[PDB]
């Protein structure tokens, strides 16, 4: 959510019902926002985490509202996107078939990651299971590096 | 008269001043 | 990351209306309070954007009003 | 048991201690978390944790994986982490020694890398080319607060505490020289051991100066030269011999 300028196109009729839901988005992460001095490492990058899921959970909100529920005008999600209280690559994402669910953009750059592939979340959980009974062994992981993502749910 | 001309308050009678009043009298 | 463009003649237009617009200014005010510097003391350390400035509106901008 | 439950928490993060020591200088060095403009006065303090390992010890996320090492914190008793870390949270064994013992010839139990040479203090993780099990147990005097106490209750103390930790091979106290030799059935608890006595209090709540633990200097457990004394040195040689033969039969 931007800073409201004079080029602020103003909120359309039924912004008056959200404002609420994803007030309480921001003042969290108002809350997310400042120094919890975590000296541990893990610790600190939960934190980060907390923001992500967050941001995820507050665009999945708006997401749902439009297309899920169909509650909401097409000129007014359009504002929101402008203003960017909901990111919009992570909703045309969503709205891409194998991507229903998906935590965020970061866990499906095969560039950034290491081995030329997606986030390990990404595994539907099932398959690395399967894995694991194979070798011996159980689920190595709980959440990526990237974003707090146990599992990113594609099923 | 060079700190004439540089006086960053020159020319004035307290607009901004009796504002500051009117917000601490407040 | 992004480049700052922007069309010519437009941009030209906007430091124009700017120019008189400043220029009227300049014009009405009897006396013009400029900024002290520098704005803030060696005490004072950079202001989080997002607890002081991000929650205060902006004033507005130098435009002349247009027909 | 501590395979029977889940590890507690040794401290919240908000019970956890800051990165800025006593300001043992006139201005804080941000690089290197230091102090500087003035060393006036020893640095070392003693530990205000303490691994009490059945209370502490159990599963963790490394439980569930096979993680091959051991929570520093754990040993240091100051893990924020309980059973959501990564390194493990127990006292080593014979199971899990044997489980690392291939990667342990080059690093620690708290799986970082071994060194040339031991740090001229023989007071840092040990070196590589030595197979040291046995730390040498400096400044019970100050571990103490000056308590004028007897050799055997000494030795007796220290027994408690690091026997407590891993499988002793031997301990001995030296009145003359006023420190422990405390040799280790295995490399990997004699590294645990050496962090998880680090800076500690040979004090017990049955002493008086329980609440004084806090403001001497703890305990300095370092590595240990192998002794002059050829009573031991034998020993030492029969049983390099003895492990010679194991593996020159287990060559073929
Ligand atoms: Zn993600
Ligand atoms: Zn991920
Ligand atoms: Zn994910
Ligand atoms: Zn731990």
């Amino acid at each position: 959510p931007r800073i409201k300028t004079r080029r602020s196109k103003p909120a359309p009729d039924g912004f008056e019902k959200i404002k609420p839901t994803l007030t309480d988005f921001e003042i969290q992460l108002r809350d997310a926002q400042k120094d919890k001095s975590s000296k541990l490492a893990a610790k600190s990058n939960e934190q980060l985490w907390e923001i992500m899921q967050l941001h995820h959970q507050r665009s999945r909100y708006i997401y749902t509202l439009y297309y899920k529920r169909k509650a909401i005008s097409k000129d007014l999600y359009d504002w929101l996107i402008k203003e960017k209280y909901a990111d919009k690559l992570l909703i045309a994402k969503w709205r891409k078939t194998g991507y229903e669910k998906l935590c965020c953009l970061r866990c499906i750059q095969k560039n950034e990651t290491n081995n030329g592939s997606t986030c390990i979340c990404r595994v539907p959980r099932a398959q690395l299971e399967e894995e694991a009974r194979k070798k011996g062994t159980q689920v190595s992981f709980h959440q990526c590096v990237h974003c707090g993502c146990r599992g990113c749910a594609s099923t | 008269d060079w700190d004439s001309r540089k006086d960053r308050w020159y020319g004035y009678s307290g607009k901004e001043y009796n504002e500051l009043i009117s917000k601490w009298e407040r | 990351n992004e480049t700052p463009r922007v069309i010519e003649p437009v941009y030209t237009a906007q430091w124009s209306a700017t120019w008189i617009a400043m220029r009227r200014e300049k014009r009405d005010r009897t006396h013009f309070k400029r900024m002290r510097f520098p704005p803030f003391d060696d005490d004072e350390p950079p202001l989080s954007y997002e607890q002081h400035i991000e929650n205060i509106e902006p004033l507005d901008p130098i435009n002349l009003p247009l027909d | 048991s501590w395979r029977d439950k889940s590890a507690k928490v040794q401290v919240k993060e908000s019970e956890l201690p800051s990165s800025i020591p006593a300001q043992t200088g006139l201005t804080f060095n941000i690089w290197y978390n230091k102090w500087s403009q003035g060393f006036a006065g020893n640095t070392r303090f003693v530990s205000p944790f303490a691994l009490q390992p059945q209370l502490h010890s159990g599963k963790t996320r490394g439980d569930n994986d096979g993680q091959l090492f051991f929570c520093l914190f754990f040993a240091k008793g100051m893990c924020c982490l309980g059973p959501k870390c990564e390194y493990l949270h127990h006292i080593p064994d014979e199971e899990d020694i044997g489980k690392l013992a291939l990667r342990t010839e080059v690093l620690d139990c708290f799986g970082r890398e071994k060194f040339a040479d031991y740090r001229e203090d023989m007071g840092g993780i040990g070196s590589f080319r030595k197979k040291n099990k046995t730390l040498y147990v400096g400044g019970i005097d100050g571990a103490l607060n000056s308590k004028h106490l007897k050799p055997a209750q000494i030795e007796s103390r220290i027994r408690f505490v690091f026997s407590r930790l891993g499988d002793i091979d031997r301990i001995r106290y030296v009145e003359s020289k006023n420190c422990g030799f405390v040799k280790f059935k295995y490399q990997a608890n004699a590294e645990f051991a050496k962090e998880a006595m680090s800076n500690q209090t040979l004090l017990l709540p049955s002493d008086k100066e329980w609440d004084d633990r806090r403001e001497g200097t703890g305990l300095l457990v370092k590595w240990a030269n192998e002794d002059p004394d050829p009573a031991a040195q034998k020993r030492l040689q029969e049983e390099l011999k003895l492990e010679s033969l194991n593996m020159m039969v287990h060559l073929i």
